[PDB]
RNA sequence: GGCGACGUCGGCUACCCACCCGACCCGUCUUGAAACACGGACCAAGGAGUCUAACACGUGCGCGAGUCGGGGGCUCGCAC
RNA sequence: AGAGGGCGUGAAACCGUUAAGAGGUAAACGGGUGGGGUCCGCGCAGUCCGCCCGGAGGAUUCAACCCGGCGGCGGGUCCG
């Protein structure tokens, strides 16, 4: 749409909407990143407080796949499974806590997130956070690790 | 010749905009307000058997 | 091949046709109905033009 | 939901004994503004790239 | 006036002088079409007196005499008789013309149609034999 | 509408290959239909016009039921000359002034060996067209 | 001239949506009749939300519909939203309110129906109160968006806790001089 | 449907003229050829609608069915009505207010049918 | 209420002419241009904010804790 | 041939010619009227058009009322 921009409503006006007397030229400033310590300093801190300098340890090749853990907390814990199971979870028969691992969801580490309802869980996941454990065996359920 | 000449949709507009095209054919006045001279023609969504 | 409202496209897998905005469209009833007539002011009819 | 029922005409021209119901496309929200907006979008990926 | 058209003012036009561009007297290069003078030190945008005027909404004509002909009707140019009839309800408040590509023929016979139904016609008589 | 993707529907590209023709190709595209009478006899529609067909002129200045043999066919120029058909010069010269054969019918063709096998060829390949509405 | 100052002429609020839908152009229809000629402010509210953009009508989720009717007095009302009901997964059982929004999901319509609620559309609204009457009309958090928390001061001023753009957080982006007090500064 | 069937033809149609001044609307079933709300001869369950007579004498009146939308072959029920220049006029508007069918476009009806019948008078 | 026929009535523009008043030549840099600042003898056609990538914000539309096929794949051998 | 061998259409700058108008403050222009001119519209002391009523003679047939007759409007047991 070349029709509805301003190069249209902008033509039979002389300096093209850039001054007579700036008159916009090609490159006055640099170009680029020019001057980020010399003259446009006063940019660079003020909007990227940090850009210039060391401040970690250098690690050669990483992959990433290495660190990989998804983590699910509590809230959403129950929505790995059927809301079938929790509706049948707690009909009056027995303790018998149903299994929900986040391993064949896709997720490795369960964390914490207030809220877990009233029913006995057992949750198999890889790791754990011991805010996390500690929700879980409170409402009676248990957490049974996986490798 | 790298300008970008085609256009994504995604799919659910395209479903939405092709209910949108067929529910209309159904109403008569959209379908001669086209231009279809469709005043001597019986029951709007035209239906003749599967012999045809 | 889109599904009604109630059942879902059996031939394009997760795709059920879109809800609308308006039920009831044809506002000319629904401004002349005694629940909405019962609650308006009265129109107020003269012009008070411009006095010399 | 109202979805009447719609006469399946013969070869000749005249109905037959088959009434097939409106399915619930021809109830869909009529949006000319998205059908506008997937026909400019969807029209341009039917060309040539131009003689540069 | 071979018809009358309901109630006709007094069409007043507060200027019938057609503006002018600017140096559109001193060249040929320049044609008189209005381009409004953008130069920093020129005394027409600076708006001198006794100089060339420049056209502002006050000039607007009055909304209910805007394109009044000086017959009291308003035109409306047509191609055939099927869009001569669409103007059967409007006919003492506007008038038909004939479009410049009609031929002579088919324009003899959109003119009796405009008789039949009263439509004033601004050009009548035009590409007769 | 074509279908096939080898033949070409460009405007530019077919009047190349018109006036650039080969002239084995500019006797088939300088072909004639035949009369009435005689397209019947043979059940076959046009021919390629030859030297001694007898002929007249269907539309144009001078046209009407004005049988008169052709003469000379300039295939460069896609012009048949027929011996009637003329014009006086300025200098009082007769010429002959020259018409498309598209717009002219074949009223008795001059048959040597190779115009029967034409016409039996174009016309055994018609009744195969009928063979086909079974 | 007379020396009123300028720039008191002019108000930069909508008279109407930028939307060309034709369903929510009926709406609006439909409401500024009901605002100028009912006498009741419900309908003022309601008609120049209708009128605003998509960030000024941000999604209400389910449960803060729900936490917002658990208090005393709503019991029996019903809950306008001028934009979408989606649903939260963090909630677990819904109770059987009534709602009134334009757009709500698919997921959520689910949930509500479920429940025992019912959905109106505000065409249905407009024939049960005219008057807004017994209606509490909520609203999404509309600076809850990952745009708000980019505003503020500056990122490197003093106490700014303004988020910087970096294009991937991360080590070294952002973080050496300015941030610490070992390298150069800390704003 | 009358409105949402008006917002797709509101502009953006055939049957629409618009040169330099004025619109207009050219319907077949339209008394005023104005491109209101009331005067559209599609998007209605009643219509009326004049036409002159087929051999130049009277005026057809065609009104819609309303026995069934849909299905337009049998939508519109028409009279012809030849009359003494003043029976037919006020024919036509017992037809309209007698009825309730449409008692707006009553005028209309009348204007069109008075000025469509000096049309015939030479 | 009154006045007027075959040369008269009315009308205006890119018509021409007269007269009174007002009026220095444009574009441009510039505190300041009619400037003893520069460019322009004249006409015709051509002639300058584009396209791609990245990002920011506003706005419009679809779905909405999700969203997205762009990469492939399938559909008789089909002008478009 | 107002297509006559670089010949479709044939613009402007420039130049010839004829017609009209004018001319010691270089020309050109703004505003305001005037005079002439080209031309148009009306048609020329001959301009109103349709509405209703009472006048004057003429010419026809319905209306009101009922019956035949098909077709539509609206309400009803929701009767099928
Ligand atoms: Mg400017
Ligand atoms: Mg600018
Ligand atoms: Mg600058
Ligand atoms: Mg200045
Ligand atoms: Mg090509
Ligand atoms: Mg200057």
């Amino acid at each position: 749409p070349s029709r509805l921009r301003k190069t249209r409503k902008l033509r039979g006006h002389v300096s093209h909407g850039h001054g007579r007397i700036g008159k916009h030229r090609k490159h006055p400033g640099g170009r680029g990143n020019a001057g980020g310590l010399h003259h446009h300093r006063i940019n660079f801190d003020k909007y990227h407080p940090g850009y210039f300098g060391k401040v970690g340890m250098k690690h050669y090749h990483l992959k990433r796949n290495q660190s990989f853990c998804p983590t699910v907390n509590l809230d959403k814990l129950w929505t790995l499974v059927s809301e079938q199971t929790r509706v049948n979870a707690a009909k009056n028969k027995t303790g018998a806590a149903p299994i929900i691992d986040v391993v064949r969801s896709g997720y490795y580490k369960v964390l914490g997130k207030g809220k877990l309802p009233k029913q006995p869980v057992i949750v198999k996941a890889k790791f754990f956070s011991r805010r996390a454990e500690e929700k879980i065996k409170s409402v009676g359920g248990a957490c049974v690790l996986v490798a | 010749t790298w300008r970008r000449w085609h256009r994504r949709v995604n799919t659910t507009q395209k479903r939405y905009a092709i209910c949108s095209a067929l529910a209309a054919s159904a109403l008569p006045a959209l379908v001669m307000s086209k231009g279809h001279r469709i005043e001597e023609v019986p029951e709007l969504p035209l239906v003749v058997e599967d012999k045809v | 091949l889109y599904g009604t409202w109630r059942k879902a496209a059996s031939l394009k897998s997760n795709y059920n046709l879109p809800m609308h905005k308006m039920i009831n469209t044809d506002l000319s009833r629904i401004l002349k109905s005694p629940e909405i007539q019962r609650a308006l002011r009265a129109p107020r009819k003269k012009i008070h033009r411009r006095v010399l | 939901c109202a979805r009447p029922l719609i006469s399946v005409y013969s070869e000749k021209g005249e109905s037959s004994g088959k009434n097939v119901t409106l399915p619930a496309v021809f109830k869909a929200p009529i949006r000319p503004d998205i059908v506008n907006f997937v026909h400019t979008n969807l029209r341009k990926n039917n060309r040539q790239p131009y003689a540069v | 006036a071979a018809l009358r058209p309901l109630v006709k003012p007094k069409i007043v036009k507060k200027r019938t002088k057609k503006f002018i561009r600017h140096q559109s007297d001193r060249y040929v290069k320049i044609k008189r079409n209005w381009r409004k003078p953008r130069g920093i030190d020129n005394r027409v945008r600076r708006r001198f007196k006794g100089q060339i005027l420049m056209p502002n909404i006050g000039y607007g004509s009055n909304k209910k005499t805007k394109h009044m002909l000086p017959s009291g009707f308003r035109k409306f140019l047509v191609h055939n008789v099927k869009e001569l009839e669409v103007l059967l309800m409007c006919n003492k408040s506007y008038c038909a013309e004939i479009a410049h590509n009609v031929s002579s023929k088919n324009r003899k016979a959109i003119v009796e149609r405009a008789a039949q139904l009263a439509i004033r016609v601004t050009n009548p008589n035009a590409r007769l034999r | 509408m074509k279908f096939n993707p080898f033949v070409t529907s460009d405007r530019s590209k077919n009047r190349k290959r018109h006036f650039n023709a080969p002239s084995h190709i500019r006797r088939k595209i300088m072909s004639s239909p035949l009369s009435k009478e005689l397209r019947q006899k043979y059940n076959v529609r046009s021919m390629p016009i030859r030297k001694d067909d007898e002929v007249q002129v269907v539309r144009g200045h001078y046209k009407g039921q004005q049988i008169g043999k052709v003469v000379q066919v300039y295939r460069k120029k896609y012009v048949i000359y027929i011996e009637r058909v003329q014009r006086e010069k300025a200098n009082g010269t007769t010429v002959h002034v020259g018409i498309h054969p598209s717009k002219v019918v074949i009223t008795r063709l001059k048959l040597d060996k190779d115009r029967k096998k034409i016409l039996e060829r174009k016309a055994k390949s018609r009744q195969v067209g009928k063979e086909k509405g079974k | 001239g007379v020396d009123i100052r300028h720039n008191k002429d002019r108000k930069v609020r909508r008279k109407e949506p930028k939307s060309q839908d034709i369903y929510l152009r009926l709406l609006v229809k439909l409401y500024r009749f009901l605002a100028r000629r009912t006498n009741s402010t419900f309908n003022q509210v309601v008609l120049k939300r209708l009128f605003m953009s998509r960030t000024n009508r941000p999604p209400l989720s389910l449960s803060r519909m729900i936490r917002k009717m658990k208090l005393p007095g709503r019991e029996n009302k019903t809950a306008v939203v001028v934009g979408t009901i989606t649903d939260d997964v963090r909630v677990q059982e819904v109770p059987k309110l009534k709602v009134c929004a334009l757009r709500v999901t698919s997921r959520a319509r689910s949930r509500i129906l479920r429940a025992g609620g019912k959905i109106l559309t505000f065409d249905q609204l407009a024939l049960d109160s005219p008057k807004g009457c017994g209606t509490v009309l909520l609203s999404g958090p509309r600076k809850g968006r990952e745009v708000y928390r980019h505003f503020g001061k500056a990122p490197g001023t003093p106490h700014s806790h303004t988020k910087p753009y970096v294009r991937s957080k991360g080590r070294k982006f952002e973080r050496a001089r300015g941030r610490r007090a070992s390298r150069g500064y800390k704003n | 449907s009358a409105h949402l069937q008006w917002m797709v033809v509101r502009n953006c149609s055939s049957f629409l003229i618009k040169r330099n001044k004025q619109t207009y609307s050219t319907e077949p079933n339209n008394l005023k050829a104005r491109n209101s709300f009331r005067y559209n001869g599609l998007i209605h369950r009643k219509t009326v609608g004049v036409e002159p007579a087929a051999d130049g004498k009277g005026v057809v009146v065609v009104i819609k069915r309303r026995s069934g939308q849909r299905k337009p072959a049998t939508s519109y029920v028409r009279t012809t009505i030849n009359k003494n220049a003043r029976a037919t006029l006020s024919s036509i508007r017992h037809m309209i207010r007698k009825n309730k069918y449409r008692p707006d476009l009553r005028m209309a009806a009348i204007r069109r049918a008075s000025a469509i019948l000096r049309s015939q008078k030479p």
